[PDB]
């Protein structure tokens, strides 16, 4: 969650 | 003071004599291809992007500083770092780079690379990664020592830099981490993107010449020499792809697939197990954010609306349990009464809070499963009433200006949806009008990570401990995260959650602080509950061989392996 966004 | 294993909670299960997992086969064969269905579509390969929908499997393009058990809730063991010196408060620690680790183009991995990585991910990553840490510092000190200082106490945010991706310089200061990739990035990790199709196929590589593939963490595991995603338009087209044997591996998400449709000796192996541990949840979630979910009474008549257990019975099989935690099946869920720690915590916000977090334990709404329940619909009309939605004709209109009582359900269009029209024909029957549209995988994510609708379907992820994760989806300054699907900003969760990130590494704290965030969140009606199960529902074509013990928290398929013997008996 910190380094992507959500899929 | 220095260690070569780490665990957020408690000691590291392979703190001593670790030669390999206990969910391995050590002396696993390499070969073989395994090819494998995702839905949906992709259209770059950079998972870190600001934009874009993200190929299958590019979260493991890159080898991660220390990497994480599948048997245990967060330990962490040596992979590009062989070892790494600390403050007794886990505040500073001096990591030393494995001197062989390499790039998939044959250059040394540096500590270098990891300080250039962390400034990329706090100048053009998603911008929750510069509020998380804010203050924390990444410095090569020498050419195989990376030194992270933290400017406050974080146990669990020193350790998930552990997993940052590290990012070749050599490539990466020519790309934009918030841009999509159209072609794949240098990378290092036990598989190389080799060839693709954009939207429709994804083929990765075994290394052959992977410079860990030693390691006891990566011991007995990578062993296909490919491994292919296709990509399915709805999960009805891929599941009969399955059967007829285009793809190899199958996880049963839908009761009537499992529960009719696994037919024709059928040579495919059927598998169900049961994991005890920490589950995904499905949960509708309530864009509160939008006047209609606004008040807390709206969406307390919506969720009585949603008829589970005739739901389970008429259509699932009765193959599904209530959601009815954001800790399910943890210790940390409140299925009990607040004990006397938790009341300290809560007590002081009693005015900020319903008055059931006190006096009830959170339970979704029952029904007798006949349909047409009547106590929750008269129970929902009373709640619609007092909020200002009264029946005009059939229609719920606001009592003061005559606007009808409507919303937008946006759901994507390759899930399988039975469950969508009952819902409907509830809500119609409340006078609430209830709006479909099913929109492909690129509007889906896009519109769900802008918060772009007024209802839509969402997984929380299982949260096996009350993890500082929990702010970048709750939290009100991480609110366009793209994590915080209800849209709240709320003191209350922000209080309770400061105190969580305050109590890392500490579970005697984060207990009774877990159980009081439940209440909060569950109570207040945020989302809607759906449901889980406590199953692992798998088939698969006959031609793999497993190890003998499989990992807590992964179904561990990359501990698989091809068995040409079995393979030979299949066409």
């Amino acid at each position: 969650m910190r380094t992507g966004n959500a899929x | 003071k220095e260690s070569y294993a780490f665990a957020v909670l408690g000691e590291p299960r392979y703190a001593f004599n670790f030669n390999h997992f206990d969910y391995v086969n050590p002396a696993a064969p390499k070969g073989g291809q395994i090819t494998l269905s995702a839905l949906g579509t992709f259209d770059n390969f950079n998972r870190y992007a600001l934009r874009g929908n993200p190929g299958a499997r590019t979260e493991q393009l890159y080898d991660t500083l220390f990497t994480t058990s599948d048997d245990e809730p967060g330990s962490y063991y040596p992979l590009i770092a062989e070892s790494a010196r600390y403050a007794d408060d886990y505040s500073w620690v001096e990591v030393a780079i494995n001197p062989r680790a390499r790039f998939h183009d044959g250059s040394p991995i540096t500590a270098r690379d990891v300080e250039f990585t962390f400034q990329k991910f706090m100048t053009e990553g998603v911008p929750q990664f510069r509020l998380v840490y804010k203050g924390t510092t990444v410095k090569a000190i020498a050419p195989l020592t990376v030194r992270i200082e933290l400017a406050k106490p974080g146990k669990e945010d020193m350790l998930s830099l552990f997993s940052l991706p590290v990012f070749p310089e050599k490539y990466w200061k020519d790309h934009k981490l918030s841009d999509p990739l159209a072609t794949p990035p240098l990378a290092s990790g036990p598989y190389r993107v080799t060839s693709w199709k954009m939207g429709q196929n994804i083929v990765y590589s075994r290394v052959k010449d992977y410079w860990a593939a030693n390691l006891p963490v990566n011991r007995g595991r990578w062993n296909f020499d490919t491994i292919r995603y296709d990509y399915y338009l709805d999960d009805n087209v891929a599941f009969e792809a399955f059967k007829a044997g285009a793809f190899d591996l199958r996880m049963e998400n839908d009761a009537k697939n499992w529960a009719t449709r696994y037919t024709g000796n059928f040579y495919i192996i059927k598998d169900e197990q049961k994991n005890e541990s920490a589950q995904d949840t499905r949960w509708l979630a309530f864009n509160i954010q939008r006047p209609v979910f606004s008040d807390r009474r709206v969406r307390e008549a919506i969720t009585l609306a949603f008829d589970f257990e005739w739901m389970n019975k008429a259509l699932f099989y009765n193959a599904w349990s209530r959601t009815n935690s954001y800790f399910q099946n943890t210790e940390y869920a409140a299925r009990n009464y607040p004990d006397a720690a938790e009341l300290v915590l809560l007590a002081p916000m009693k005015k900020d809070l319903p008055s059931e977090v006190f006096t009830q334990i959170y339970q979704p709404p029952v029904s007798k499963g006949d349909g047409y329940d009547r106590d929750n619909l008269l129970k929902a009309d009373k709640l619609l009433n007092e909020a200002g939605w009264v029946l005009k004709g059939q229609q719920r209109v606001n009592a003061t200006t005559g606007q009808p009582l409507s919303f937008e359900l946006l759901l994507p269009a390759s899930s399988n949806s039975q469950w969508v029209l009952p819902f409907q024909h509830s809500l119609q029957r409340l006078g609430i009008n209830m709006d479909i549209r099913k929109v492909d995988n690129s509007q889906i994510t896009n519109r769900m990570r802008s918060r772009d609708y007024d209802m839509m379907p969402r997984v929380w992820r299982a949260m096996p401990w009350p993890s500082s994760d929990l702010q970048i989806a709750w939290s009100s300054e991480y609110i366009n995260s793209t994590y915080n699907a209800p849209g709240v900003q709320s003191p209350v969760i922000d209080s309770l959650i400061n105190q969580i990130i305050a109590a890392q590494g500490n579970k005697e704290k984060l207990l009774p602080l877990g159980r009081a965030l439940d209440r909060v969140l569950t109570w207040n009606y945020y989302m809607l509950p759906m449901w889980y199960m406590a199953e692992d529902r798998l088939a698969w074509w006959d031609k793999f061989s497993q190890p003998a013990v499989r990992p807590i928290y992964s179904l561990g398929i990359d501990t698989w392996w091809y068995d040409v013997n079995k393979a030979a008996k299949l066409p």
